């Protein structure tokens, strides 16, 4: 009845396969294509590429996809290229565009939800051009466009600045297009989009550019420029001279393809976690008459340097990480026409160095990029920068203390690359100015970088004569008990005894008993630390030696914050030649507990600094101990995210130290929040003095002093907003109200305007 | 071990350069932590232990390669 | 020279693979050697002394790169014949690559897998082999706790059904308790590449005894077998079909379970199938359906299955014909009396006599079984009679007596007591 399966089969299928291709090794070949593309001629390679893709796509469709999205948000620098390698793959495969825009439109939904403000952007901007290859309808376009101005009517301003932009972005490239098929409404919309520029408020100016004059070059708000060039382009009749479209050249293929709609998009609703870009102000420093050697620079309102600028950063995004292939990439920047690249190259790099709050960049990035260029730019790049700079120097008078210390940073370390080398007597207007005043302050600020990278006696031969009035003094420590026949100084007997401890080698509980012979004791620390720092005044080492040798004698003295104070207060009696050597054993002296950070702040804003109060170390060594606290709140912070992750008798082990790491941290940022709101309490103080007396006396408020301060209060919340956006509660109710001086609490309210 | 640590052999160095100068240039790229000249007098390098391996690796990328005192500096991975 | 790592003489790999930037580069060449288009020169390789340098390079647990260039190349080696992939096994490799799916590489691991589903497909001596080396477990793990690859996933479930083939011995019961639950959850998968597979090793499975058959019924899967014999894609319903069809061939309780599941209803579908292939087994499996119980038999009836198995048999091609003949004896074995007269009410006389002509003697030899059958049915009605002569206007008489004069034994004897019984 029943019976087996007849025939002695079994299905037929492979008793062994034998692997004839791979996935991985093609999607990197795939991925490389997608790349290199654009580096024959083009127009050559994309339409090659464009059928090689397709002969991939049946078993890669979803594949080829992850590549263009990725390629379109991560190399903006290339846009058109892209833009036109799609154009293709739909002027071939249609079903592939629609997978395509409607892959888009979700990645950007994504990145748009995840704060990513800026590479959203990036997106948008390339469904844009996207219209330029008949592969989107112009009005659904347009409908986006709609829903984004439309924001300005809905919630904080620094959100509707990004849609008016990420709009009006997007026009240089999609406004020929936009600007055609329904003209009618464009103008309507730019009715609307031209209100709310006027409407919105310009409070973050004042605090976010970097020269607050007026002439020769502005320093115009980020949106109200953009504007304005956008304006000289519907004027222009929407014909611009720079963009390259290689879609031009493929107007057969393309023009025979049919085009996508844009889905219906309703921006995500704004909730308290959404983080938006804070407002930019576009950095000038160049027209055509700097150059009147090369091509006619793009004006300042031109929409094509809009984009010029706009390449540029993107390019420097891109290949940041590495110095030698950056510079490389920038000086084979492409374009329509001949264009001043050497002027726009380093007018972007300085963009970036001076953009307020923060670069997009550690500082040291872009002293290494500038000098690659000029050795792959020989004679050519290296007049430009030499320029840039006399230009830089001749408009410090109102620049920003802030960026005025990235110059004198970036400056005085290219110099120590070439032989310290420059034409000092270039600026001898300053050997005749009040030092307090930008340009002689600078020149001293500098050669005082230059010394700590040389040294003395080096830069004394470099600089002119005149100029050796500006030189840093010769780097010697004081002993106030030196050879000196003050014999009747306090406790100068006790002072020799412990001179002779440290010269024959003394122990801890050696250099304690001698102590026992000084009338909390300020002389008892005035001797041991004047002693010290002196005998162990040689070179860096010994006193670190020093500090580390006698750690528990330090400790024990400066054990009070009164005592810790007294401390530094003499530190720097003894090395106030020689300020590096006092940024190094502060530093030292906070990584060892010696004394901490509530200290420092306080002895910073103390009457023994009120002297070099303006100087620059004395910031140089702020900034550096706030970035202490903040590593060391991270740190734990971070410690505590891996003992939580790693929990997933050990469950109480572990458990037990999750808890303990909590109260650490709850108390690191504890005292954290305790430096920032002491530095506050004495600038608010240092700040309503200095106006109440001059306010009072009859005379100007803006002094040199007010101003080297007022923008050290504001260099607070630039380099350091994201933790100070933690305080708002407290600072509005206790440091920053309604009844403090209007300004010291605009100073404030500038802040604010960042993220709000 | 390289990949996870901290300090930089600092190499083809001034016999005239001293550890202030070395300081203050490696301190661009993050906070440093200690610094050992080479020696028998000078010897031409020195060891820099930074406190982060972002700091250390921005010093590989920007410090490195570049000139002081008249030579370019060499600066490689070290195991400690 | 040679273009990258492209066509590389013999000569050449074996001085680079004796630095590992050459050793890499060289194991590199032999596997783009081992995986061109046209006939790999897999014996070239072999007489090298290549195979065991292979080995160690699996062993690398420092250098990734040549670990997967090299189970690459040896996976292109086993899949040669049996000697080329026992000196493969030979080379102590069977061990190695059991070591290399622990691997943190996505690409080392599952080119371990496949590497180790060829060694194991080739013949039940490997099978058992690669699973007393307790692979089982590993592959297995590699299937714990989507969102796992797809690509990968394949690999698994086809390097599963290898450690499932082939009889003479089957697989160990063992080794098929443990991987079964496996199979299951892959059965309710969405990938047709690995749904594909994972049919096939289920039939694989059940193509043995009762008992084998058994363990995969007792887990249940059998209602889903039934769901994919629906399903479009073709690479589907052949392996399905199949694990349908061989479980039917057990007891008639294993053939209620199936019954019960649904496949009464498919089969109607299942037979005017486009695929002549599908139609073959599709009325196979229905011959195994009407052997088992009565009661059974009056199922295939309620479902109108009979007018199909007709039409089945007096219009489809011959070896759906030689199935459909076997479904209609068995189904007048078992059958009952008031079923056999509703099988001759749909007219199966004649359809059934016009084969009395076919060249394959065996199934001349049913249809006369089958004729008794339906006479024995007919004696118990006393319409004995009235049977023989319908079978006589049809023809059918003399298709029955021309087989008084033919070649075999057994036909003369069983056409001739048909005749002298009932005529």
């Amino acid at each position: 009845s029943r019976r087996r399966h007849s025939d002695e089969n079994d299905g037929g299928q492979p008793h062994k396969r034998r692997k004839t291709s791979d996935a991985n090794e093609t999607e990197d070949h795939l991925e490389s294509l997608i790349c290199k593309v654009g580096e024959c001629s083009l127009e050559s390679n994309l339409e090659g590429l464009a059928g090689v893709l397709e002969a991939d796509l049946p078993n890669y469709k979803s594949k080829i996809l992850r590549l263009l999205c990725t390629v379109a948000r991560l190399l903006p620098e290339k846009l058109t290229i892209y833009t036109t390698l799609v154009g293709l793959l739909n002027a071939r495969n249609y079903n592939f565009g629609g997978e395509f825009v409607e892959a888009m439109i979700r990645q950007l939904k994504e990145s748009l939800k995840a704060n990513n403000y800026n590479e959203a952007v990036y997106l948008v901007r390339f469904l844009s051009d996207l219209v330029n290859c008949h592969v989107i309808a112009a009005p659904s376009m347009v409908a986006m466009f709609e829903n984004f101005v439309s924001v300005t009517q809905e919630v904080p301003q620094v959100r509707r600045d990004w849609y008016v932009y990420a709009f009006l972005s997007s026009l240089p490239w999609v406004g020929k297009e936009l600007y055609e098929k329904k003209d009618a409404e464009m103008d309507r919309i730019f009715a609307n989009t031209e209100s709310y520029l006027k409407r919105r408020q310009k409070t973050h100016v004042p605090m976010l550019q970097v020269w607050t004059a007026d002439k020769p070059h502005p320093q115009e708000e980020y949106l109200d420029c953009l504007w304005a060039q956008i304006q000289k382009l519907k004027k222009d009749r929407w014909q611009e001279r720079h963009i390259l479209r290689p879609y031009l050249a493929f107007d057969s293929i393309l023009c025979e393809a049919l085009q996508h709609n844009l889905p219906p998009f309703t921006p995500p609703p704004h909730t308290e976690d959404s983080v938006y870009p804070m407002p930019r102000v576009i950095f000038r420093m160049f027209d055509y008459t700097d150059d009147p050697e090369g091509p006619v620079m793009p004006g300042s309102h031109s929409v094509e340097r809009f984009v010029i600028e706009e390449n540029l950063h993107c390019i420097i995004k891109s290949h940041w990480k590495e110095r030698k292939t950056c510079a490389a990439q920038l000086v084979s920047y492409p374009g329509k026409n001949k264009i001043p690249l050497n002027y726009h190259i380093v007018e972007v790099i300085f963009a970036e160095l001076f953009q307020l709050p923060a670069p997009p960049h550690i500082d040291v990035m872009y002293t290494t990029l500038l000098i690659e260029l000029c050795k792959l730019q020989p004679g050519s790049l290296p007049q430009v920068l030499a320029q840039a700079t006399e230009m830089l120097y001749m408009r410090l008078d109102t620049m920003n203390t802030t960026c005025v210390d990235r110059f004198i940073n970036w400056f005085s370390h290219h110099l120590s690359n070439f032989q310290f080398r420059w034409s000092w007597e270039d600026w001898s207007d300053c050997l005749s100015q009040d030092p307090e005043s930008p340009k002689p302050k600078f020149v001293r600020e500098v050669l005082e970088k230059c010394m700590r990278l040389s040294y003395h006696q080096r830069i004394l031969d470099i600089v002119p004569p005149t100029f050796s009035a500006l030189c840093p003094a010769n780097p010697t420590c004081i002993y106030k008990y030196g050879d000196e026949s003050s014999n009747s100084l306090p406790g100068h007997s006790v002072a020799l005894c412990l001179a002779v401890a440290f010269k024959s080698k003394a122990t801890n509980d050696e250099i304690f008993s001698i102590l026992k012979d000084v009338p909390f004791n300020p002389l008892k620390i005035e001797v041991f630390v004047q002693t010290l720092l002196h005998l162990a005044a040689k070179s860096f080492s010994h006193s670190f030696s020093a500090l580390a040798k006698f750690h528990e004698v330090f400790k024990t003295l400066a054990e009070s914050d009164e005592g810790k104070l007294h401390v530094l207060r003499v530190m720097f009696e003894v090395w106030r030649n020689h300020p590096q050597m006092i940024a190094v054993l502060v530093d030292k002296m906070i990584r060892t507990q010696i004394v901490d950070c509530a200290a420092v702040a306080n002895w910073i804003f103390s009457s023994e600094l009120s002297r070099d109060f303006t100087r620059l170390f004395v910031w140089e060594i702020l900034h550096s101990t706030i970035r202490k606290m903040n590593k060391h709140v991270l740190k734990i912070q971070k410690e505590l995210e891996e003992a939580k992750e790693k929990l997933a008798r050990k469950d109480g082990v572990l458990e037990e130290q999750i808890e303990r790491l909590q109260e650490k941290v709850e108390s690191a940022q504890s005292e954290q929040k305790n430096l920032f709101l002491v530095i506050f309490q004495r600038f608010i103080m240092i700040l309503t003095e200095h106006l109440v007396r001059c306010e009072t006396d009859g005379t100007s408020v803006l002094t040199p002093w007010y101003k080297n301060c007022i923008e050290r209060l504001q260099q607070i919340f630039l380099q350091h907003h994201q933790i100070i956006q933690q305080y708002m509660v407290t600072l509005e109710n206790l440091l920053f109200t309604a009844e403090l001086d209007p300004h010291i609490l605009a100073v404030f309210q500038q802040f604010c305007a960042l993220q709000a | 071990l390289l990949k996870k640590s901290c300090t930089l052999y600092v190499g083809n160095l001034s016999f005239y350069t001293t550890e202030e100068q070395i300081y203050e240039l490696f301190s661009k790229s993050g906070d440093i932590k200690k610094i050992i000249m080479g020696l028998d007098t000078a010897c031409g390098f020195c060891f820099v232990e930074y406190y982060s391996r972002a700091d250390a690796e921005n010093a590989m990328r920007y410090i490195n390669g570049t000139r002081l005192d008249d030579r370019i500096i060499r600066t490689d991975w070290d195991a400690g | 020279m040679n273009q990258g790592t492209v066509n590389w003489s013999v000569d050449d790999i074996v001085k680079g693979i004796n630095n590992v930037e050459n050793q890499l580069q060289a194991t590199q060449a032999a596997r783009k050697l081992l995986s061109r288009e046209k006939q790999p020169p897999i014996d070239n390789i072999i007489r090298a002394g290549l195979i065991p340098k292979f080995v160690s390079f699996l062993g690398r647990t420092d250098c990734s790169p040549i670990q997967f260039e090299s189970a690459w190349a040896l996976t292109n080696i086993a899949s040669g014949t049996s000697e080329q992939t026992k000196a493969v096994v030979d080379g102590g490799a069977i061990p190695a690559f059991i070591s290399l799916l622990a691997s943190p590489h996505a690409h080392i691991s599952e080119q371990a897998v496949w590497a180790l589903g060829n060694i194991a497909g080739d013949g039940s001596v490997f099978r058992d082999l690669v699973i007393k080396y307790g692979a089982v477990d590993p592959l297995l793990a590699l299937l714990a706790v989507s969102s796992l690859a797809c690509g990968y996933l394949r690999n698994l479930t086809w390097t599963l059904s290898n450690l499932c083939r082939n009889k003479n011995p089957a697989p160990p019961i063992d080794a098929v308790e443990q991987i079964l639950p496996t199979l299951v959850r892959l059965l309710h998968h969405d990938d047709p590449e690995v749904l594909a597979d994972t049919c096939w090793a289920i039939s694989y499975l059940t193509d043995g005894p009762n008992e084998r058959i058994g363990m995969v019924v007792k887990t249940g899967v059998v209602p889903q077998l039934v769901k994919l014999l629906g399903a479009s894609e073709l690479p589907i319903v052949t392996p399905a079909l199949r694990a349908i069809g061989n479980i039917v061939t057990g007891t008639d309780e294993q053939t209620q379970v199936v019954i019960d599941a649904g496949a009464l209803a498919v089969f109607p579908s299942l037979l005017t199938n486009p695929k002549t292939n599908i139609q073959k087994e599709a009325t196979w499996t229905m011959s195994n359906i009407t052997a088992g119980r009565q009661d059974q038999i009056q199922q295939v009836v309620n479902h109108g299955l009979v007018p199909f198995l007709v039409s089945v048999l007096s219009k489809a091609d011959f070896k759906t014909q030689k199935e459909a003949v076997w479904a209609v004896t068995n189904y007048t074995s078992g059958g009952t009396v008031e079923q056999i007269v509703y099988l001759v009410h749909c007219g199966i006389i004649e359809p059934l006599m016009n084969l009395l002509t076919a060249k394959d003697t065996k199934i001349i030899l049913v249809i006369l079984d089958a004729i008794s059958n339906i006479f024995q049915a007919a004696e118990k009605l006393g319409e004995t009679e009235k049977l023989s002569i319908m079978i006589e206007e049809c023809g059918g008489l003399d298709k029955i007596e021309a087989l008084q004069n033919h070649e075999n034994e057994s036909v003369y004897k069983a056409s001739l007591s048909l005749i002298e019984k009932y005529f």
